[PDB]
């Protein structure tokens, strides 16, 4: 996986070249994140099962997939969302640290389409999850952390799509 | 080939199985030489204590002929 | 498996696209076709 | 009344980092020394002590 | 990186970042001012830190530019030179990373199959990157000095 | 012959300490061009730099101690360290002694120093054989040297040798400048804490001022040690209230802040009217060479 | 797979008959080959290491394919070319020795061109490789042992292709 | 395995009672003495294999192991020999880094001795090479650093006897 | 020996021994006195067949036995002819056995990992093994030549 | 201007030691030496081993430069290339009788 | 395919929020530069003809390629490369034009690398042509318009690549 500071390192390598100022600009640049990256990392990690758990509420609960034959059902199903859910909130946390989204397409979106075909996932109800996750990281974490990590989430839900 | 026979006692660190476990807590096997290495580093750094260990097959010093 | 049991086989859950991968393995007979379900895995970033 | 004759050989090929074609004078001005070759033939040289023994 | 190297542990172990693994990258990247100055040290030395370095080396093992080793005319020893240049960019990339995972990405997996497909000594290439090494430390502050020996440090290591 | 290694090593074994060191002195100075030319680096001398360093930081009478303890097998950790190496750690430690007395980095041999004349035969013997057996020769000789314990033995010690003028600066005759420049080759900053007043304006090479007698008591305890000047001329002129401004160019025959034994030194001194010595500055000239620089 | 002996006792097994003349001739053949093959495999396993390492020092060496960009780039990549490069002298001299492609369409073409895409390998700088290789093999091994190997090697080209 | 902290930790536990002034003076002791092992730690990384060479050669080459009837005779038996001495190296450097023998007593000495003693290789010899490779890590990290990695070696060398 | 190999493979496929294995057996037997006709010439000629070797080897690379090399010094020139006297007898054994099984036991396994710790250069040991092979050929006959050059071929390849 | 140094060319600030480098120079030019005026009097050229060219320049600094504003003196020790580029250019801060720097 | 004001326009849209200062100051941008994008347009139009000529002059003549076994070998081949060219340029005037990427994006390097790589032509030396187009154009319209033309040139490179 690739993060904000060896994105930069690859682009100069494939031609080869040195840091030149750009990439000590782009390098300070991420420095600067950094803060915002950390503190939001530590209270998502904090506030994880309840995010998830408010998401769910919001987006997910008292619905056909949760009712009787529902992809929902089926308790081990639910634990399995849950998992799910977890997976995808502590890896967006993993991209957003990062400052690249390399390990949300390598570790999180590699056979992810594949996988919820052919289990009979609806892929329209995780991306809004997804997307209940994003607000309520946002609202949790502030404007910018929030940006960054809907940004991310977002990403996720664009490659589900 | 030179197998070498290994008593070790392997102890559970982290789980609690409920089924019966003398089998692969206190055995004796047969290693071979090439794999001998190996199957005792793993055994170790799953916590075994390493009770005995004797080349049964083999003999000790072959300059050659060991297969 | 440990030293007593016979291998399995297993659905795992990670890492990504293992359970599909190991799903196409195990859900065709044997000799069913020579084509490969996971020549290898397409890198998101090449090194150089 | 100039013109202009274009030659045979190709543009010459920019460069590239990955070339030591640059590094070429670089190792000039370096100028390694080198070493004599050996004045040793073995044959009077005996595998019995000549071989270290600590 | 450091980021990436964490993040491989987390997810290794299936959990988020710790807070011990959390300070480090905050202390990192409140540092990175340090490590950015360091790599442009080292890329503006980039010419003589490499000319000394080769001539030292030479000095120190002339059988690999001598007849019959790897570099033993200007064309090889230019090849010599080119090579050491990677691993002075393999190495400023490790500064900046913070992490020696792109020196291992780069320049040190399969790097024996590499010279033993070339012939190279590598001890000699130790012995080279050593004398870098210890050139750049002389043309270094002293703690900026240590700073980049670690990672100089790192690919001797893997180099021998 | 075939039995040539071994003879010179027999050789090379009745010989006491002072005739082998004065013979490995030798073949270093009859190096390249007569003896074998030095690789070094084919030898682990990671190992190596530590005890290199200590020697270099030992001082001059102590240097010479350890290295004749080394000659003579002495029980000393240097002389243990020594010897746990490897031969060729230990040929590699002898070329850098050398590397560092050609430098001036270590205390150099008495000048004008001559073989004895079993130690001349047998460099001479040295310098007729290959290389090959050179080397041989010289790893043999010193893998015993160094304490090793065990059986061993030395006939008789080689204690070390227990054994200054005033500058002569052209164009400048001044008192105090010439007592500053003796008492500096002889290390006599009690003396120049007084020569010079309270003021303590010191211009290190490649540094800023030092302000305070304190400190430039302390510089000179510190990084001026056993420094040896040998300035060429000198031109004096009158600075500003009376001011002596005198410049004086000089080379320093000791490594010093990364100089070498032959440096083109200067000293401007701004000397007070009445007292003396306001500030001192001193640059070392450049020239085609450049190993003390530190970028930034 | 199979060879040329095994061809023909396949092929007449199959119509369940003896050997007819067709087949004693083209066992002949083979035997014919015999001690040429044998040699050329001896040499090859001789120097196994030299026509790679001649081969690409000819052919890949000192380009942008083993510069930045280029799929030679960093060790691991420079290596894995050179297991590559193994792996097909190995498959070039079975074939050989044995007188059919079996061996290698059956251990080299299945899945190799999509493999090598999905790696985004050079096919071209591939095939220069192989054709190195074939130099390198006929220098040291002659005119006809060396023609029937540059075969080989340009079968397993057009496979790779 | 354990650590100093670990050890202490455990000395507590026994008897079950809180860190008191002596585990306290203790855990300042190996929190002082972390700096220096790290330095050796990063040395000792530096000059893996160039200490073992060093070890090897002052303690066995051109002895009598080597030589033919030796248990370091053959390539085989060098290369094991060498390996050997690789991992008594790494581990060594290991407890130095932990400030513990435990790493010790349950990853490199239960089932060694024993091992010897079937496969027939020298206690006595392999002592002294564990002695030369004290010494050159002695050399190289300094006499503070390298006092307590001989405690280590030293323990290795009677756990082996 | 091949009679060793065929019962390895026998017992792996718990099988009595196939008609290839009762052939490849009985010619091993009836040759058995060609095999040691070659092993006694190369006994024979040992010291001069390694001198020229080595001395061919010298020449192809002087800087192996030049200062700062492996081989410098008449102690480290004198231990490559007793590494050349041991792959020679190492010859000779897998030539009086059939197969290699005796060659890779004792000089082929782990020999990367000698010459590694050593610092030897292993392609210089297999120019010389090549050398060898030229001056062995010279001494032996046409028809031996190509079965001793079989395992010298062998040797070179799996020790380059 | 820094096209006048060499590809070796160094420079040496006062006070401080040499700096080698192009990118180094173009560092030390666009973080230090930042809009300053010189006023340069007078100089002495000579040549120097290696065909190298050493030029003694002395003239007044009149903008804040390490200290000393206006009543100091620069001496640029110029070693320049025999081609003519700027092998090692030196800049020394000659001091008035003004002391506390 | 948008210009930079209907992408303006079209992310506006896709928020569902009005142009806004930052919207305003773009279109500012666009219409600035359309001046010089018109005249350089027009020059480029002019010059269209030869511009490619000395192009390829200064790129792929005279060398490897252009004989046989060359991909640019044959009449057909080489007309193919120069309206090749011919369509590079074109299309990349149409985006200096337009001041937006999209144009490249969906009707030049949309299947280009795939055709290129079915067809066995030279990326690598496509690039370099590219790049001395780059050169030809930046000398023939000026600095900024050369700027403009070459940071187009070079993402159809990369895109390319
Ligand atoms: C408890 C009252 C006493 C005691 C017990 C104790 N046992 C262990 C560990 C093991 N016990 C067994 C025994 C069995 N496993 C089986 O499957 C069966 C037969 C079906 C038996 C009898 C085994 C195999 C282990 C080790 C492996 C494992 O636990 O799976 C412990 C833990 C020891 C440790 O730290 O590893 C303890 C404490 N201890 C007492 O003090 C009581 C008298
Ligand atoms: C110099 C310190 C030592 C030495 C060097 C040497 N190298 C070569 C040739 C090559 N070296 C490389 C290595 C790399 N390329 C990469 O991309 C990476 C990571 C960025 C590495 C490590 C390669 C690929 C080559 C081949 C040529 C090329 O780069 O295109 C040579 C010449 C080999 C030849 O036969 O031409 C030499 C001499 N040799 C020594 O003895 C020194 C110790
Ligand atoms: C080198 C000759 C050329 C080249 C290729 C290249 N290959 C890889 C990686 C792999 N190559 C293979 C191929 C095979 N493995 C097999 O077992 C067989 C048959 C025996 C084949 C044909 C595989 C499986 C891999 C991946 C697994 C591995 O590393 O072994 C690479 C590296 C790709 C990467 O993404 O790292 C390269 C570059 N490239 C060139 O430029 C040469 C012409
Ligand atoms: C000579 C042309 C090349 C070379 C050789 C070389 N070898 C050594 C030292 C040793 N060689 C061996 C090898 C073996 N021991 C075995 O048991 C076997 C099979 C029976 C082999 C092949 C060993 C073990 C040693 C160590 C010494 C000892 O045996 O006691 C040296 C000396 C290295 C040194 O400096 O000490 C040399 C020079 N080196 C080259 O560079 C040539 C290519
Ligand atoms: C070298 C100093 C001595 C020596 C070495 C030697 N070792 C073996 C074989 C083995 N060595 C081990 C060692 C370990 N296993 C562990 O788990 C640990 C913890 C790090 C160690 C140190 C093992 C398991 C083996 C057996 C398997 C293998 O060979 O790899 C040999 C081979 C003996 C034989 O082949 O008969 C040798 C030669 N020999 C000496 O003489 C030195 C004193
Ligand atoms: C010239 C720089 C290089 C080159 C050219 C070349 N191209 C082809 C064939 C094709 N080129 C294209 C590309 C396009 N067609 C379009 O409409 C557009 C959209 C913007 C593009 C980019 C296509 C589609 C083809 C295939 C059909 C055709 O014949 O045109 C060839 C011939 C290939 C063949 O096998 O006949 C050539 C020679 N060749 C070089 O070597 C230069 C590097
Ligand atoms: C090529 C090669 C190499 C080999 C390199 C070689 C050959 C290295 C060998 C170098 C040699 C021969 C070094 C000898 C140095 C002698 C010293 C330091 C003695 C000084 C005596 C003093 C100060 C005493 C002075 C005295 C005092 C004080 C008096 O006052 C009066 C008495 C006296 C005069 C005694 C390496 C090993 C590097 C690598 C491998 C390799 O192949």
């Amino acid at each position: 996986m690739q993060d904000a500071i060896t994105a930069v390192i690859n682009s100069a390598d494939v031609q080869g070249k040195y840091l030149d100022g750009a990439a000590m600009d782009k390098l300070k640049s991420y420095f600067a994140s950094g803060e915002l990256r950390v503190r939001a990392a530590s209270v998502i990690s904090a506030n994880a099962a309840t995010i998830v758990k408010e998401a769910v509420a919001k987006s997910l609960l008292y619905s056909d997939v949760t009712r009787p034959g529902g992809n929902m059902y089926t308790t081990r199903r639910y634990a399995a969302c849950i998992r799910d859910l977890d997976y995808y909130l502590r890896y967006a946390t993993y991209a957003m640290l990062a400052g690249d989204a390399s390990i949300l397409d390598e570790r999180v979106l590699n056979g992810l389409k594949e996988t919820y075909n052919s289990l009979g996932v609806p892929i329209s109800s995780t991306v809004q999850a997804i997307q209940a996750i994003k607000e309520v990281t946002a609202s949790l974490v502030g404007a910018d952390a929030g940006k960054e990590m809907g940004v991310y989430l977002d990403y996720i839900c664009s490659g589900l799509s | 080939m030179r197998m070498f026979r290994i008593t070790a006692c392997v102890p559970s660190q982290t789980r609690i199985r409920t089924q019966r476990e003398l089998q692969n807590t206190y055995f004796t096997k047969l290693v071979p030489y090439d794999n001998w290495f190996r199957e005792q580093q793993r055994i170790m750094k799953m916590g075994g204590k390493i009770v005995k260990v004797e080349l049964a097959t083999g003999r000790p010093g072959t300059n050659a002929g060991l297969a | 498996f440990g030293e007593d049991t016979v291998p399995y086989r297993r659905f795992p859950t990670l890492p990504a696209a293992n359970f599909p991968n190991t799903e196409r393995l195990y859900n065709k007979l044997t000799k069913q076709d020579k084509e490969l379900v996971v020549p290898s895995f397409t890198p998101v970033v090449k090194v150089g | 009344w100039q013109n202009e004759v274009r030659r045979f050989i190709p543009q010459e090929k920019k460069l590239t980092a990955g070339n030591p074609m640059n590094f070429l004078g670089m190792a000039r001005s370096i100028n390694p020394a080198a070493n004599t070759i050996p004045k040793v033939s073995a044959q009077n040289i005996n595998i019995e002590a000549s071989v270290p023994r600590r | 990186s450091i980021v990436t190297k964490s993040i491989v542990n987390a997810d290794a172990e299936a959990r988020y970042l710790s807070p011990g693994e959390l300070d480090r990258i905050k202390a990192f990247v409140t540092g990175g001012a340090a490590r950015l100055r360091i790599a442009e040290t080292l890329t503006g030395s980039r010419e003589t830190i490499v000319k000394q370095a080769g001539d030292r080396l030479f000095q120190k093992r002339p059988d690999i530019v001598s007849p019959g080793g790897n570099a033993y005319g200007e064309e090889m020893t230019a090849t010599c030179l080119r090579d050491m240049d990677y691993y002075l960019r393999l190495v400023t990339y490790g500064v900046v990373s913070g992490d020696v995972t792109p020196i291992e990405e780069i320049g040190l997996v399969g790097v024996r199959e590499m010279y033993r497909s070339l012939g190279t000594p590598i001890e000699a290439v130790a012995q080279s990157v050593r004398e870098m090494k210890e050139v750049a430390s002389g043309l270094m502050s002293s703690d900026d000095a240590a700073e980049a020996s670690a990672y100089f440090d790192f690919v001797i290591g893997k180099m021998s | 012959a075939a039995d040539v290694v071994p003879a010179t090593i027999a050789r090379f074994s009745q010989l006491n300490a002072e005739d082998q060191l004065a013979l490995i002195w030798f073949a270093y100075l009859e190096m390249g061009k007569t003896l074998t030319i030095a690789a070094p680096g084919a030898a682990s001398m990671q190992l190596a730099e530590n005890a290199l360093k200590e020697i270099q930081a030992m001082g001059p009478l102590q240097q010479t101690q350890a290295m004749c303890d080394l000659a003579n097998r002495a029980d000393t950790p240097l002389c243990r360290t020594y010897a746990s190496w490897s031969p060729n750690i230990k040929l590699g430690f002898w070329y850098r002694l050398g590397e560092l007395m050609e430098q001036g980095f270590v205390a150099p041999i008495p000048a004008g120093y001559q073989l004895s004349a079993n130690a001349n035969a047998v460099l001479a013997t040295i310098q007729g054989l290959e290389s090959g057996q050179q080397i041989t020769v010289l790893r043999n000789a010193v893998v015993d040297m160094g304490f090793t314990a065990g059986k061993d033995g030395k006939r008789i010690a080689e204690p070390v040798v227990p054994p200054r003028t005033k500058v002569s600066i052209e164009g400048v005759t001044n008192a105090t400048v010439l007592n500053y420049m003796d008492n500096l080759n002889a290390n006599d900053f009690d003396t120049l804490i007084e020569l010079f007043t309270s003021d303590g304006a010191l211009q290190p090479p490649f540094q800023r001022p030092i302000v305070g007698k304190e400190n430039v008591l302390r510089f000179f305890r510190e990084e001026c040690q056993n420094l040896k000047l040998i300035p060429e001329r000198g031109v004096t002129e009158p600075a500003e209230d009376g001011f002596t401004q005198i410049k004086v160019t000089g080379k320093v025959q000791t490594p010093w802040f990364g100089g070498n034994v032959g440096m083109n030194i200067a000293w401007r001194f701004l000397l007070n009217p009445e007292g003396k010595i306001f500030f001192v500055a001193i640059d070392l000239l450049a020239s085609p060479k450049e190993l003390l620089n530190f970028a930034r």
